[PDB]
């Protein structure tokens, strides 16, 4: 079948800055009689469907900014966006209409580089309803930040947790540009009733030095 | 209008089988060619399938030829995708496309499960904000199988400031995920907050109050 292949698999450009992506075909998509490449870019926004962007290689859909363009012939194909926003954060992907199966390129995932974002932290302790249950779930909170690099520690009693505790990273706004993170802590209801200082300690390019959020049991 | 909505989507034992539907509407579906095309969660795009117009001519990847059929009923407005011999490999999101230049009004997708593990509902658990501008609070949503579970806050009347993260799958096997919001602290004293959780899979519905 045909091979598309994507360069790079990631890139990261700045707010209003121009971004190149490229898509190679391990065969000619030219249809001679149309004198069109049959190739398709896609936009994938986080949590969406994807949206056509581009068919015939070059031909843009309705509705689709200017900012948009596609090019290239033969095997050599690529997808320009100039003055990048904040709502193009997304996955791209290139698309063979030429021979079934009508083959995908890998993507290529776009990070939104923006001005540095120090995270705002929150501490929840656990409910009663849940350590009625044998389990206690510590969450902290880091809200809109910018860049993802964050060091998140928990502190039971000053003491180092390892090994028990998961985080979930949400995608970059399509709006601020952000990311959001949770970082849970679990411990069973005897081994959180054994402490009293819970604490989250959190580490960011945009805090002066480390932010420490914290309850007592 | 133009819709695509894909339905039929579930928890299937591997080895069973499973149809999936696109109806479409705002269009004459008998003049396009329709695709299907598939997501494994947090991977790329993988088409799946074509038919075109009558359904005279179809074609298959080649990780789902021998199990999967295309199928369209014009008079129906439908397309169909009918998956046998599932395997955890077809684990996806799928999604149906009409055709022209290329794929167009890809519909929210269906999401198909192939596992053996046991459908679980979840518990609810405020995360709830401490007296100690903005305030945040949450809902911890803990120990589902399977995907997904829907999040909203209010019934839909808040939206601004939510983050729902995405699920993590514990030591246990079984999924975890919070869902937040910042709101001004000069609401916390009129202001209720309700997160609606479903997790259709298992017939779980649940209103959680969150209060500080």
């Amino acid at each position: 079948d045909i091979q598309l292949t994507q360069s790079p698999d990631s890139l990261a450009v700045s707010l209003g800055e121009r971004a190149t992506i490229n898509c190679k075909s391990s065969q000619s998509i030219f249809r001679t009689s149309r004198n069109k490449n049959l190739l398709n870019w896609y936009q994938q926004r986080p949590g969406q469907p994807p949206r056509l962007l581009i068919h015939w290689a070059s031909t843009r859909k309705s509705g689709v900014p200017d900012r948009f363009s596609g090019s290239g012939f033969g095997t050599d194909f690529t997808l320009t966006i100039t003055s990048l926003q904040a709502e193009d954060v997304a996955i791209y992907y290139c698309q063979q209409y030429f021979s079934p199966p009508y083959t995908f390129g890998q993507g290529t995932k776009l990070e939104i580089k923006r001005t540095v974002a120090a995270p705002s932290v929150f501490i929840f302790p656990p409910s009663d309803e849940q350590l009625k249950s044998g389990t206690a779930s510590v969450v902290c909170l880091l809200n809109n930040f910018y860049p993802r690099e964050a060091k998140v520690q928990w502190k039971v009693d000053n003491a180092l947790q390892s090994g028990n505790s998961q985080e979930s990273v949400t995608e970059q706004d399509s709006k601020d540009s952000t990311y959001s993170l949770s970082s849970t802590l679990t411990l069973s209801k005897a081994d959180y009733e054994k402490h009293k200082v819970y604490a989250c300690e959190v580490t960011h390019q945009g805090l002066s030095s480390p932010v420490t959020k914290s309850f007592n049991r | 209008e133009v819709q695509l909505v894909e339905s039929g989507g579930g928890l299937v034992q591997p080895g069973g089988s499973l149809r999936l539907s696109c109806s479409a509407s705002g269009f004459s579906f008998n003049s396009f060619w329709m695709h299907w095309v598939r997501q494994v969660p947090g991977k790329g795009l993988v088409w799946i399938s074509f038919t075109n117009n009558e359904g005279t001519t179809t074609a298959y990847a080649d990780s789902v030829r021998g199990r999967f059929i295309i199928s369209r009923d014009n008079a129906k407005n439908t397309l169909y995708l009918e998956m046998n011999n599932l395997r955890g490999e077809d684990t996806a999101v799928y999604y149906c496309a009409r055709g022209d230049g290329g794929l167009d009004d890809w519909g929210q997708g269906t999401l198909v499960t192939v596992s053996s593990a046991s459908t679980k509902g979840p518990s609810v658990f405020p995360l709830a904000p401490s007296s100690k501008g903005t305030a945040a609070l949450g809902c911890l949503v803990k120990d589902y199988f399977p995907e997904p579970v829907t999040v909203s806050w209010n019934s839909g009347a808040l939206t601004s400031g939510v983050h729902t993260f995405p699920a993590v799958l514990q030591s246990s096997g079984l999924y975890s995920l919070s869902s937040v919001v910042t709101v001004p602290s000069s609401s916390l004293g009129t202001q209720t907050y309700i997160c609606n959780v479903n997790h259709k899979p298992s017939n779980t519905k649940v209103d959680k109050k969150v209060e500080p």
